[PDB]
């Protein structure tokens, strides 16, 4: 998910602009729900996933807010000491404590019912147990007990009118989530929200701790520790799930890393390119970053150095010159199915071969398979979420930086060979694979584009629509599931705010029993594909002026 | 009027709710949600509670068990019972507004029941506050704020220790899954602040 927020000093024709593309995958009906709420202290407009009570994306006429996933480490695993005799008990601070337990019955349409038990200790639910060691693992979340308060903090923040009131609510959201602020006077801010454990000295958060008592968290860290900035010296805030701040540790997932190779650099380059941006230019960063190959910038220098002494008729060199002429922006041909330049296919095959000769080789089976993906893996329906740089590729980037990388190379991933020799062998593997399928004339290579599917199944794999309700879009775009833009004190209007969004396929998912589809079932789908957007209304007079219908209810509690 | 809820939809079908108190405002919101997204909301409700196999069958039994093992419903109901009356209104108003449209739907199904309920063979049920809260918990806390691979990390570490020896196995683990990397691009510039904590990276807990 990405976000860029542009303040007073960088904004042109406005004091503040906020653009947000939360990335959750692409579904039918739409992941988010548009809603305006006027009364009881609330005066808001925006859209929010699964119609939660609190609006994750929108504004209240004075401030505006948005989010991206935080990925802090807020979950640790506790290795509980069981007993072969006295089962259902575990050792904790010198006594044998009994477990919480509940019984569940799964009813099954057209089958027999199944019943199982769930177990819980003071550290949390039991994930798995090793009867051989007599250990049971319990997953302990820092936000446990604060789920409902986090939902409410996301609802109350919609009433804030300044930074001080808004941060009061950010201090109560306990999930690992980045939160962003903008306001009518041109102030901008960011808070990496959530509850993080106050761990004992010597606790390495990437690995399990004994659940017997001595490794127990001391409590939670105060809100003053949460990474936060207000009116940054740069003039802007940008994030694409990258690190909040210097020295902040990331989630303990083995596949997740914050390293020198990071896709947020692609946004930074565009915001640093121009001294001031307009709203139209801030919106247009969605289009560029959507279409940008993420590996090009990282490994083009390495490819150039390795083929620099090669002759012009060496095909490894011709592959690197095609890459050298490219800006990395993918564009569809007129057929609607192949890309205009073969660069992403070349990087894909190169990187797969490079990882197999380097990272994969140093890791024992079957963990080697965690580091072999190039990051271009998809199917015919296309990626299920954003495109990112793969783990194996971030680890390989540190290795090709040499002693310029701060990460100690405990094993030489090039295994004694000079780098250039390994790059040239992978480049030969690439030429061999691609020329075989496409031929030797690089200029007529028409390589397959990634497409985009709005799925009928929700993110869990469960149907939320019939299979025919699936929608297909020819061009894959690395962008938010929805995009929304808020512009404060526009010099081009009399309104203090202007806001837009796009929620595709449409506002409604309704299909009558006779098969008649609601009028607003797919009227935003083509707008999504062409980078268009619709206006969000806030004031009564704008709502009245654009009203299509009205329904009044009279109800008493 | 305190009993009045006015719903205005714009040219894109987007609802705006006008009401004078909390309970009426969120009742309006729930009511338009049930109008626009009832089947999606009902399959999200079964997904976040693990009751998919009752309408969809035997392929979803493992799914349903996994959902149920990852949470403790009594701890959620206890948090709902500690809310103040104003906060509780948000959740109760929302579930009541949904219930109002679901009642009309189950009374006039020939024109108002979403086609997919006929297709998959079942009908909507009424919601309570617990169900509203579980939409947010299952799709925001539970999926997206619950990531860990600590047990798989330890099996990686153990296999690196066998291959390269005890100290060396640790140092390679730090090359592959570092704790921090000082050259990562950060949303906050270093001139504004840096994180103040330092962490153990030796697995000192064994
Ligand atoms: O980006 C993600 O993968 C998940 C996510 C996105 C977002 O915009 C807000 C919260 C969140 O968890
Ligand atoms: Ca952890």
């Amino acid at each position: 998910s990405n976000m860029w927020v542009i303040g007073k000093s960088k904004a042109q024709d406005a004091k503040a602009i906020m653009v947000n593309g939360p990335q959750f995958g692409w579904y039918a009906p739409a992941y988010t729900y548009g809603i305006g709420l006027h009364g009881a202290g609330y005066d808001v407009t925006g859209n929010t996933p699964f119609a939660y009570p609190g609006l994750v994306f929108g504004h209240n006429g004075v401030i505006s807010w948005g989010s991206t996933a935080g990925f802090g480490d807020d979950v640790d695993i506790f290795a509980e000491r069981l007993s072969a005799e006295k089962p259902g008990y575990y050792l904790h601070n010198g006594k044998w404590v009994k477990m919480l337990s509940r019984e569940e019955t799964i009813t099954v349409k057209n089958g027999q019912a199944e019943t199982f038990t769930v177990w819980r200790t003071v550290h949390g639910n039991i994930l798995q147990t090793d009867q051989t060691t007599q250990t049971a693992y319990a997953k302990s979340r820092a936000w446990d007990g604060k789920e409902v308060a986090s939902l409410l903090a996301w609802t109350h923040q919609m009433k804030a009118k300044n930074w001080q009131q808004w941060t009061q609510q950010a201090a109560k959201q306990a999930l690992t989530i980045n939160w962003y602020y903008a306001d009518v006077n041109g102030n901008i801010g960011y808070v990496h929200t959530g509850a993080y454990p106050d761990r004992q000295s010597g606790h390495d958060p990437r690995l399990p701790v004994p659940g017997t008592g001595k490794w127990d968290w001391k409590g939670l860290l105060p809100f003053e520790m949460n990474p936060k900035v207000y009116n940054p010296q740069s003039g802007y805030i940008a994030n694409w799930n990258n690190s909040p701040q210097k020295d902040y540790p990331a989630s303990d997932l083995f596949a997740f890393l914050w390293g020198g190779a990071d896709r947020v650099t692609e946004i930074d380059r565009l915001l640093e390119q121009k001294p001031r941006l307009t709203a139209d230019q801030a919106w247009d960063v969605i289009r560029q970053t959507s279409r940008q190959d993420l590996n090009l910038r990282l490994f083009l220098p390495t490819l150039q150095a390795a083929t620099s002494g090669l002759t012009q008729s060496d095909p490894r060199r011709q592959l690197v010159e095609t890459l050298t002429r490219w800006d990395g922006i993918n564009l569809l041909n007129d057929d609607g199915k192949t890309w205009q330049q073969p660069g992403s296919a070349i990087l894909n095959v190169w990187l797969t071969s490079m990882l197999k000769r380097t990272v994969v080789a140093a890791v024992p089976m079957p963990f080697d398979k965690w580091y072999s993906a190039s990051g271009y893996e998809t199917t015919q329906d296309g990626p299920t979420g954003s495109l990112n740089i793969s783990v194996g590729a971030k680890i390989l980037y540190e290795a090709v930086q040499g002693d310029k990388s701060p990460i100690p190379q405990a094993v030489d991933l090039f295994a004694g060979k000079p780098q250039q020799e390994v790059v040239l062998a992978a480049l030969e593997d690439t030429w061999e694979t691609l020329s075989k399928r496409y031929g030797n004339n690089v200029s007529n290579w028409k390589t397959p584009a990634m497409a985009l599917t709005f799925r009928a199944n929700n993110f869990f794999g469960v149907p939320q629509a019939a299979a025919e309700e699936t929608r297909h879009q020819a061009e894959y775009q690395n962008r938010g599931t929805e995009n929304d833009m808020i512009v404060f004190s526009p010099t081009t209007s009399d309104r203090p705010v202007l806001a837009w969004d796009v929620v595709a396929p449409g506002q409604s998912g309704f299909i009558a029993p006779d098969g008649t589809v609601d009028k607003h079932y797919e009227d935003q789908l083509k707008m999504y594909e062409n980078f268009g957007r619709k206006s969000l209304w806030l004031t009564k007079q704008d709502v009245e002026a654009h009203k299509e219908s009205q329904e009044v209810l009279h109800v008493q509690r | 009027s305190s009993s009045e809820i006015k719903i205005v939809r714009d040219e894109y079908g987007m609802p705006h709710i006008y009401a004078n108190d909390t309970w009426h405002l969120f009742y309006g919101y729930g009511y338009v949600v049930a109008q626009d997204r009832l089947f999606q909301m009902e399959m999200a409700r079964r997904s976040t509670q693990g009751t998919v196999a009752e309408v969809l069958g035997k392929d979803f039994v493992k799914f349903d068990k996994d959902i149920r093992r990852n949470y403790w419903p009594d701890a959620i109901r206890a948090q709902i019972a500690a809310l103040s009356p104003e906060d509780m209104s948000i959740l109760q108003g929302y579930a009541d507004g949904m219930n109002a449209w679901i009642d009309k739907v189950n009374t006039n199904p020939e024109t108002l029941l979403p086609k997919q309920f006929n297709t998959f063979g079942f009908t909507p049920k009424r919601w309570e506050p617990f169900d509203v809260a579980m939409i947010f918990v299952g799709t925001m806390a539970n999926r997206f704020s619950d990531s860990t691979s600590e047990i798989d990390n330890l099996a990686l570490l153990t296999a690196l220790k066998d291959k390269y020896g005890v100290s060396q196995g640790m140092a390679v683990f730090n090359q592959l899954k570092w704790l921090v990397n000082p050259s990562a691009p950060t949303t906050i510039a270093v001139q504004e602040s840096n994180y103040p904590l330092k962490f153990n990276q030796q697995n000192s807990q064994t």
